[PDB]
């Protein structure tokens, strides 16, 4: 296959080797093994791939010390925007939120609230597409 | 004259008029160097004997310092003038001797003094020059007076003798610079082209014939057909003599040719790159390069210039259009031209800008050739384009990563066999980890198919046979027997011999193996630093030089292995083999004992793995021996096992272990093993909560009870205590000192034994000596708790000191005695003032040394310290008499330097300082030896003898300089404010020249360099490290004043701005300063604008002249790789080290080459913590990336393979963690250093310093720390900051500073 | 003296946890043949690898030893390395030529060569063959 397909999960072999910057070349890697710059793709199935090879980016941005907030919040954003439909996009991305969150509190309950009703948002919509996540997401 | 007499009294008559080992060894050097060849392989043959003679004692000369022996340097020495012999016979002798010497590590080594490789340059533009003409009386000489023994060449050679005569009289200042001598008896006598190569040119030379018939029409010059009429019959007479005519009568060519002609000769030129007499062929290809050389001389004479002269320069430019880098490199490959070949490729991407993948496929096959470290993985990384399956195999085969993806190669071998080769390398991972099962059903494999090959995987066979060390399989191995050999494969032949018991007859085939290895020395001739990259090849004669000493015995010097290994280098690629070779010699014993002797050296190799990981292989190595079994050997397997993971099944494992060893008794080395799994216990006891650390305490006591003897379990444990003592206070502070007392106590008599650790081990003890010394006083001033309970911690130090003083040693103070000037700074005074007597009794033991650290206290006021420094000279004075007499003399030296280093195009001493001058003429004051640098430094004790090989040792050891005092009249630097360098004569003559520049901290800065240089010998120690050969170049610094410090300039050293300047200089671009004044800045200049400007000015500016200044470094192709190579060591490791400090914001111009050998310069680097980084403009950025000092980097690759290495080397580097903070604690503790910026206090700390020091351990750590939320990878870590160096917004934050358009 | 039992009841068990236990259990660790029982249940093939790589260096007497050897082949699961494997073994078993001939042939099923199922389907064998007589089956 044309696309990482296999491969983009060689990276993920690779995540059960646990390097994450052989990880970050295999993030690398994969966006050029779809396209030299591919988008999530238009094939279903490709997409499918497409967005959790971002959404295994995103684990390895929060995992990378060079990430930025703001960036793996467009990551995730994006993750949304490739399928709305899809539960696991959305449940990366509610984790994501959460890990965000905690940060975006920054020690006051008050100034959290709009954060937390996006995240809830991404959460019910992604308990509606799916339960997998849906336990975890629940408590 | 003198030679080794039969009968004593001859020579010593010889002796007299010519008027202990070593010296007979310096007289042996002498020795080495022939006259005659004849003369040297019987000093050759002496030489070997000398080494026998040596035996025992050769090895104790060879080891005695963890520095290199310099009398083994002599030897070193003898190694580069050893086997490299024209005859076969004699390099054989000189290489029997090296086997004799052994293999020194290549980083144990430390001969890179000697010029080597680097000389003035060959190339002159010839012809027009008399030496040119020379050149071809030389031609006339030698082949062409063999000619003339024959009667036909001499009439030919005396007519070319007369046109030498026509060019210049034979009688007279072109005779007087003529050697004549046999040359001189010689000269009273004088007194349609498919035809290159094939057909009539033949052997290349016929096909010149017909090329210089050409040539003379093509070429008008009058002096040129002259000499050409006379050429063509000189050519007829020699094939050789004609070639070495041809690239002067080619620069002829290329000067004059008919334009037709010329295109039919570059023609003609490509259809040989297109393309004994195949060779010839290949040999003529070289004489185009060569031709390209001539014409790179040409390009010399038009770099000379600045019409003809410029329509020269068209028409050379037009012969480098016909010609196709590319299809210079497509020759490369035939040429296996390699790094020659590289550079031609490197000259093609740099000429058309390329895809990388089309750049690619030409670079995977040079990567091969090239058989470079970072080899093809550094390409892989760079392609943007996946690589071909096959390609990637090939990949992890030069990856030789083996384990994991050896199966990957016989993979690709199961999805298609194409490759009978390709199948061998699958066979190589066929033999896997020496697994001899594997290898029989290998061989049955290799017999079903029917291929040469299979034959080869035999010879592997029989290398397994000779694991096997079985009688029957080496019956197998005779019907293999006979067959072309792979060095291996020889050595296959050689274990042959072993069962032959062949004696003389298997020394002549040890001769043939000599032959090969001489094939090796044929290769080891080249540029400098061949002979740690020949060292591996070297290394397999060395294990040959093993066998031979094997050998003798079974035909019937200590030359114990281990002894020989730890001299020896370990290698993750080679030290494997060398282990190998010396289980292979175990094997061919036949002696009874040995039924148990074998293993310990398959556990050494263990040990080597547990280095070198591959911890299966390392499993597989107890499976390979086994039996015989010691319970520390398990404990040992455990421990690599442990390193790997599972420490706690490990340490339960070795519990076992230990209950299995006993039923504790020191039973040699086995009580020690076991206080050492004791050890490794405590380690296990700091990863588990269960483990409790007082029980540890106590088995830690235990350890120390179980041999009083090992300092090694004492620095354990006092490590151990350490960490005990770090939290014992657990912030409580207050008392702490009287466990602290038995700690240091501890420390000490564990140094009294000394360590391979206790040097950085002591230098924490010594720190914590002082941090004890300054709490005793803060306490002091407070009154807080008890005076008497201080007094006593006080009195237990003062204990301590005795203690060291039954103990002490000069090589014991080591850097003590240079941390000493902190000391020095003390309020407490008192028992604090009589250690420092102890360090005056340092300062005893050398004066040279105390000389440098005194002349820096006393520029610094110290009116309470210059009283203090006076009083220990006062004690030395009352130690010796001498010392006294000599101190005087020195501080009135010193005081005359200072009154020059003030200094109140060539500024003369003698001019202006007239007495300045006239004392260092005057030998009244005390003669005092030269400062040097390397001087300074502390020589390291030997691993090897436990006890009093410190005292043995110089506490430095060195041959020392004694300055000569100044020229007279010298040139004197022109700076603002410029430091004056004036280099005193050597008393062998060598001169350095000095420059002081006041108000300048060089002190700091000192220690700044003394924390490197070790960091230094720790790559030297490092087996990655020396692979990498990146030595770090040392400043040396000798700022006796306060304000001025006077530091030896490197010849060729060029600022990195200044080089810059010249490359601008070069394109003739040039950037108006009031241009660069017109663009304007705001200071919160918006960031997106800012770099928008700067890109668009920069590129104008500096499009990059880095492929120009690698072709102007180094005339040589070789060079030039050599030289990337440099360029690769530049900055890379060195450069991180000093951002792994955080201190330094070096500026461009502060930064520096230099042209012998290209060296990335650090100079004056004020800053620590970036505090001057912090200050106005703040770069992130780890190392300057000027992208033309990138695109020198970037090479074939942006990218840097090298650059990652570096990385690679920066891990390595954060390896002694604990050695790196007691260096960081030296920084923080010098007075003279300030964390916040001398009689005023004459006995500056930063709590943000302290921060500063935690973010260095932070560094040591990797954490981002900056990062929110977030966890470090090393690796990662270098990524990052090679993502920092990539980022321009950094540059664009950056206001002036680097400021480079490149 | 528990032991030799246990070793015996641990292969009765089938069971690696059993065998764990005893082999934490043992004052002495197993060698050879009692090493290579503690390697099955240890699960780890290249570990495998070199205990039939000991145990051969020991003595080469039991085509199961070498057979063993294979099954570390078969973790390896490469064609060219297997068919090297069944090349060597069959020189090797002169008493027994493709004992594991029909290990070879779950190979050769892996292989999915015709020509490769020629050679097995060659080969005759007294042996129920497990999957690989179910693959003799295929090969047509
Ligand atoms: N051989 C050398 N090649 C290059 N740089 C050198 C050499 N020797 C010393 N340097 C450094 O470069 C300086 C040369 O003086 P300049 O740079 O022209 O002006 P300066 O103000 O005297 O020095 P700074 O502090 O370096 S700008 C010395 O002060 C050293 O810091």
């Amino acid at each position: 296959s044309r696309l990482a397909e296999l491969y983009v999960e060689r990276a993920k072999w690779l995540w059960s080797k646990g390097d994450v910057h052989q990880a970050l070349i295999v993030l690398q890697k994969g966006v050029e093994l779809c396209f030299p710059e591919n988008e999530t793709p238009p094939e279903g199935k490709n997409m499918l791939i497409h967005g959790r090879a971002m959404l295994l980016v995103g684990r390895f941005m929060e995992e990378t010390a060079n990430f930025e907030s703001n960036a793996i919040m467009k990551k995730y954003k994006d993750v949304t925007a490739c399928l709305p439909e899809w539960e696991d996009g959305h449940f990366y991305l509610a984790k994501y939120y959460d890990k965000l969150m905690p940060m975006v509190t920054d020690n006051k309950m008050e100034k959290q609230g709009d954060l937390i009703r996006y995240i809830v948002l991404h959460f019910g919509r992604s308990l509606q597409y799916g339960n997998q996540f849906i336990y975890q997401s629940m408590p | 004259f003198l030679p080794d007499h039969p009968e004593l009294k001859k020579i010593k008559a010889v002796l007299q008029e010519y008027r202990d080992l070593q010296t007979t060894l310096q007289l042996s050097m002498k020795a080495i160097q022939h006259e005659n060849v004849d003369v040297r392989i019987h000093a050759l043959t002496s030489l070997k004997e000398t080494l026998y003679k040596n035996q025992e004692k050769l090895i104790k000369y060879a080891t005695d310092s963890e520095t290199v022996e310099p009398i083994i340097s002599q030897l070193v020495t003898v190694l580069l003038k050893g086997c490299q012999d024209a005859n076969s016979q004699a390099r054989l002798l000189c290489g029997e001797c090296l086997g004799e010497l052994g293999a020194i590590d290549p980083g144990r080594l430390d001969f890179s003094t000697t010029e080597t490789q680097g000389k003035d340059f060959t190339f002159v533009t010839g012809v027009e020059d008399s030496s040119f003409a020379y050149g071809l009386l030389m031609e006339l000489t030698r082949a062409y007076l063999a000619y003339a023994d024959n009667s036909r060449a001499q009439d030919s050679a005396a007519y070319a003798i007369q046109e030498l005569l026509s060019i210049y009289d034979c009688r007279h200042q072109l005779w007087r610079r003529f050697p004549e001598h046999v040359r001189e008896i010689l000269e009273p006598h004088l007194n349609k082209k498919p035809i290159y190569l094939s057909k009539l040119g033949s052997n290349f030379a016929e096909w010149s014939a017909s090329w210089a018939g050409y040539l003379i029409t093509k070429v008008r010059h009058d002096l040129a057909s002259k000499i050409f009429t006379c050429c063509s019959i000189m050519m007829k007479h020699d094939f050789k003599v004609t070639i070495y005519l041809l690239p002067h009568i080619l620069v002829y060519v290329l000067l004059g040719c008919n334009q037709e002609d010329q295109q039919e000769v570059y023609a003609e030129i490509m259809a040989v790159l297109k393309h004994i007499a195949s060779d010839l062929c290949q040999l003529s290809t070289q004489t185009v390069f060569s031709m390209l050389d001539h014409l790179t001389q040409w390009a010399r004479h038009k770099f000379q210039a600045l019409t003809v002269d410029y329509e020269d320069y068209q028409s050379v430019t037009r012969f480098l259009d016909l010609i196709p880098q590319d299809t210079l490199a497509v020759a490369s490959f035939r040429s296996k031209a390699y790094t020659r070949a590289v550079m031609h490729f490197e000259s093609f991407i740099t000429e058309k800008k390329q895809n990388i993948q089309e750049h690619l496929g030409f670079l995977q096959k040079l990567y091969a050739a090239m058989h470079e470290p970072d080899g093809v993985a550094g390409v892989s990384a760079i392609r943007k384009a996946e690589p071909s399956l096959k390609e990637q195999i090939l990949e992890h085969e030069s990856l030789g990563l083996l384990r994991d993806a050896t199966a990957c190669y016989d993979r690709a071998i199961q999805l298609e066999p194409d490759q009978i080769i390709h199948y061998h390398g699958v066979v190589k991972s066929m033999l896997g980890l020496g697994q001899l099962s594997t290898v029989i059903t290998q061989v049955n494999g290799v017999h079903a198919n029917r291929s040469e090959w299979t034959d080869e995987l035999n010879t592997y066979r029989v290398e397994a046979a000779w694991k096997l060390s079985q009688w029957d399989l080496v019956e197998n191995y005779l019907a293999a027997d006979g067959k072309s050999t792979t060095w291996s494969v020889r050595l296959g032949q050689l274990l042959l011999s072993a069962k032959k018991r062949d004696i003389t007859a298997f020394y002549d085939s040890l001769k043939l193996v000599r032959a090969e290895q001489i094939v090796p020395l044929s290769a080891a001739s080249f540029e400098r630093g061949s002979y740690q990259r020949g060292y591996e090849y070297i290394v397999r004669l060395h294990m040959l030089c093993e066998l031979e000493h094997s050998i003798k015995p079974l035909f019937q010097d200590s030359l114990n292995w281990v002894a020989r290994l730890e001299m020896t280098q370990n290698s993750y690629r080679a030290k494997e083999p060398i282990l190998a070779l010396r289980r292979a010699l175990l094997s061919l014993n036949k002696r009874p004992d040995y039924n148990e002797m074998v293993g310990e050296c398959w556990l050494q190799s263990a040990r080597v793995a547990r280095k070198a990981g591959h911890h299966q292989t390392a499993y597989n190595a107890l499976l390979n021996a086994g039996e015989s079994r010691l319970a520390e050997l398990y404990v040992e397997r455990a421990k690599w096992l442990w390193s790997k993971g599972d420490v706690h099944q490990a340490l339960i494992v070795l519990q076992k272990g230990v209950e299995l060893c006993f039923p504790t008794p020191p039973e040699g080395k086995n009580m020690l093993i076991h206080g050492r799994a004791m050890l490794l216990v405590g380690r296990f006891m700091e990863e588990t909560a269960n483990f409790e650390s007082n029980a540890i305490m106590k088995k830690y006591k235990d350890v120390t009870a179980c041999l009083p003897e090992w300092e090694d379990g004492h620095f354990y444990l006092a490590k151990y205590y350490d960490k005990l003592m770090p939290m014992v206070t657990d912030n409580k502070m207050e008392k702490q000192g009287d466990l602290i007392r038995y700690i240091v106590l501890h420390f000490g008599r564990s140094l009294q034994y000394g360590n391979q650790f206790i040097y950085q081990s002591m230098p924490r003890m010594l720190t914590l000596w002082l941090d004890y010394g300054t709490k005793a006083y803060e306490w002091e001033k407070a009154g807080r708790s008890d005076r008497v309970q201080m007094r006593n911690d006080l009195g237990k130090i003062n204990k301590v000191i005795t203690e060291h003083t039954n103990y002490l040693a000069p090589y014991q103070f080591l850097t003590a005695f240079s941390q000493l000037i902190s000391r020095i700074c003390h309020s407490h005074d008192e028992v604090f003032v009589v250690l420092m007597e102890i360090i005056a009794k340092v300062f005893l033991a050398y004066p040279q040394q105390a000389m440098w650290m005194m002349t820096a206290v006393s520029k610094s006021s110290y009116p309470m310290r210059v009283n203090r420094c006076k009083e220990i000279l006062n004690k030395a004075i009352h130690m010796k008499k001498s010392l006294e007499k000599f101190v005087g003399d020195a501080t009135r030296l010193t005081d005359k330097l200072l009154e020059l280093c003030n200094k109140p195009s060539t500024l003369s001493m003698s001019t202006h300082f007239k007495m300045l001058k006239k004392l260092v003429e005057e030998a009244t004051f005390s003669e005092i030896l030269i400062p040097l640098q390397s001087v300074m430094i502390p020589t390291l004790p030997s691993i090897l003898g436990t006890h009093a090989n410190h005292a043995s040792h110089e506490p430095f050891p060195g041959h020392w300089a004694y300055i000569a005092g100044f020229d007279d009249m010298v040139e004197i630097l022109a700076s603002l404010q410029k430091p004056k360098k004036i280099s005193l004569k050597g008393s062998d003559g060598k001169f350095y020249i000095m420059m002081c520049k006041p108000k300048d901290d060089l002190r700091k800065d000192c220690r700044l360099m003394e924390f490197n240089s070790l960091i230094n010998k720790c790559l030297r120690k490092d087996a990655e490290s020396r692979r990498r050969e990146l030595h770090i170049r040392t400043y040396a610094v000798i700022p006796l004043n306060d304000e001025c410090g006077i530091i030896e300039w490197v010849n060729n050293t060029a600022g990195l701005r200044p080089i810059l300047t010249k490359l601008y200089k070069e394109k003739g671009v040039y950037m108006t300063g009031k241009e660069l004044r017109q663009c304007m800045l705001p200071k919160s200049a918006a960031l997106s604008e800012k770099l928008k400007v700067f890109r668009e000015f920069l590129l104008p500016r500096h499009p990059p002249i880095f492929h120009e200044w690698f072709l102007r470094t180094f005339p040589d192709p070789t060079s030039w790789y050599s030289s990337r190579s440099a360029y690769c060591r530049s900055t890379a490791v060195m450069s991180m080290v000093g951002y792994i400090l955080g201190l330094g914001d070096r500026h461009g111009e502060n930064i520096l080459f230099d042209s012998l050998t290209g060296e990335c310069v650090h100079v004056d680097f004020n800053c620590l913590f970036n505090k001057g980084e912090t200050f106005e403009v703040p770069e992130i950025v780890p190392f300057r990336l000027t992208h033309n000092m990138v695109n020198g980097m970037g090479p074939m690759g942006t990218e840097g393979l090298f650059r990652r290495a570096c990385e690679v080397t920066m891990r390595l580097m954060r390896d002694q963690r604990e050695p790196l903070m007691s260096v960081l604690k030296t920084f923080l503790h010098d007075p003279l250093v300030e964390w916040s910026k001398h009689s005023k206090a004459p006995l500056v700390v930063n709590e943000k310093a302290k921060t500063h020091v935690l973010d260095i351990e932070q560094r040591l750590q990797g954490v981002i720390k900056t990062r929110n939320r977030v966890p470090l990878s090393i690796e990662g870590h270098v990524h990052y900051l090679i993502q920092e160096a990539t980022d321009e917004n950094l540059l664009c934050q950056m206001y002036l500073g680097w400021t480079p358009y490149m």
